[PDB]
């Protein structure tokens, strides 16, 4: 039992762009009609209104499911083997974990990659859209939560169960994410930059889907070897930009291609903490095979 | 100083180690200048010259009365996310002399031909003739990477290091915490 040379799986969890505004902390409550932050040049910066005082972001996401079905799979052997290895590990465990952590990361300010730097009170409400009404809500601090640790609430437990319905294939899941961040009067935001070339839709600034997307994905902390450096980006290789270093290396056992390999092909069932960091991965899809 | 507060940088993985100790500089700035005190002073305890860095730790030097309020201050806090802070602890009884202090000089000969000319009233030829290719100079210490509307890449900011000395002379720190002309003491 080979793998298979063409492998792809459909990621879940893809977010939009993410959309800028400017407004104040008051206007908080009525974030409709908030002008939005346009680009200039001097390089290009961009800062908010003069009297502004609260930036504000907007991207939706939404929950497909069928992580593990496959888009494309030469062997039809391969590809029934490996959705009941993953029929098992649902059976035995739902993704609650992952969904909570997920959650965890939708309440913090993760996402913003250089704005929460020095933010003093990150406000973020996610609402949840059925039907084009607003079914359910809630609301959270991004700075009481912790970003690098995982701390358990009754919002983010219900929260991790919807995201773990709506993933197994209960039902259309849609969140839409709205963030506040205090910095203050004419600071300087720092959108994703493009190859200075600043991305903006709609004549507005924004930040890549892609980007967010990496951010909540935030679910590696079972490296072989911890220096206190906190969860990783899920990646394959566990591989980190910044840091410069890789960790997860391909000569230990926690690689992700060599734990895949194992526990379809030849059974071994890895680490709990293993599995949910390969479903992560095949949730986040990719190439695979040859 | 009768208490050294330690703010270790711990590594993230979102921001680099010279943005994330930009931010650090940027915040302090406002929570010493703004704040006041006779003295507030930081140094650099993992300060190498080989490595061209600013180290991956800061140490505060101040007394005990003043970190006290500044730890417990908003401004001062909230990034405990990304750095690991401490409480006043005594300095040890044996300590260098060490004064941190900024170098400053003009590397535009833009900037002089044109405050030249907007003081005597010159001409735009006399200001550019008489600004030469000798007059282009800039520190070439280490300079951490600080981004703002100064530049749009990042900054190099110019940190001087006060060679070891056996007498220490204490005494009142600028705002930004750039050297007064005394140094501070060296752990």
């Amino acid at each position: 039992l080979s793998t298979a040379s063409v492998l792809a799986f459909e990621r879940k969890l893809d977010p939009s762009d993410a959309l800028m505004s400017a407004g104040a902390w008051a206007q908080r409550d009525a974030s409709q009609e908030w002008p939005a932050v346009t680009v200039r040049e001097k390089v290009d910066v961009a800062n908010l209104p003069s009297d502004a005082d609260t930036l504000k972001v907007r991207f939706t996401l939404r929950v497909l499911g069928g992580a593990g079905t496959p888009s494309a799979c030469n062997d039809a052997a391969y590809r029934d083997k490996l959705l009941q290895t993953v029929a098992t590990y649902v059976n035995d465990q739902g993704f609650a974990e992952l969904a909570r952590r997920y959650a965890h990361n939708l309440a913090n300010a993760r996402f913003l990659w250089r704005n929460r730097v020095g933010a003093e009170a990150v406000e973020v409400r996610i609402n949840h859209i059925r039907q084009g009404e607003v079914a359910r809500a809630w609301r959270f601090d991004a700075l009481a939560i912790g970003l690098r640790d995982f701390k358990a609430d009754a919002e983010l437990d219900a929260l991790a169960e919807l995201i773990a319905s709506g993933l197994s294939g209960s039902g259309h899941v849609l969140l839409e994410v709205v963030a506040f961040a205090r910095i203050g009067d004419g600071q300087e935001v720092f959108p994703s930059q493009e190859l200075k070339t600043l991305y903006s839709v709609r004549d507005a600034a924004a930040i890549h889907s892609q980007k967010i997307g990496n951010a909540l994905r935030t679910i590696d902390t079972w490296y072989p070897d911890e220096d206190g450096l906190g969860p990783i980006a899920v990646e394959p290789y566990g591989s980190v930009t910044s840091q410069g270093k890789a960790y997860r290396q391909p000569k230990q056992k926690l690689d992700f291609y060599t734990l895949l390999d194992n526990w379809v092909l030849r059974d071994e069932a890895p680490a709990v903490e293993q599995q949910h960091y390969v479903i992560a991965n095949l949730i986040r899809g990719g190439v695979f095979g040859e | 100083m009768d208490h050294y507060l330690d703010i270790r940088l711990r590594p993230d993985p979102e921001f680099p180690p010279a943005q994330l100790m930009s931010v650090l500089f940027g915040k302090l700035h406002q929570a010493l200048v703004a704040q006041g005190g006779d003295r507030i002073g930081v140094s650099f305890p993992d300060l190498d010259e080989s490595r061209s860095r600013l180290g991956e730790r800061l140490r505060i030097h101040a007394s005990a009365d003043d970190l006290r309020a500044l730890l417990a201050r908003p401004w001062l806090e909230g990034l405990r996310d990304h750095l690991q802070f401490g409480e006043p602890a005594v300095v040890p009884h044996p300590t260098p002399y060490r004064q941190v202090s900024r170098v400053q000089a003009k590397s535009n000969p833009e900037r002089l031909r044109r405050r030249l000319m907007r003081r005597h009233d010159l001409s735009e030829e006399e200001a550019r003739k008489r600004i030469p290719d000798t007059v282009a100079r800039a520190l070439d210490l280490p300079f951490v990477t600080l981004r703002s509307q100064s530049t749009g890449q990042h900054f190099r900011l110019f940190i001087r290091h006060g060679p070891l000395q056996v007498t220490a002379e204490e005494g009142g720190f600028t705002c930004y915490g750039l050297s007064k002309g005394g140094f501070v003491p060296w752990f």
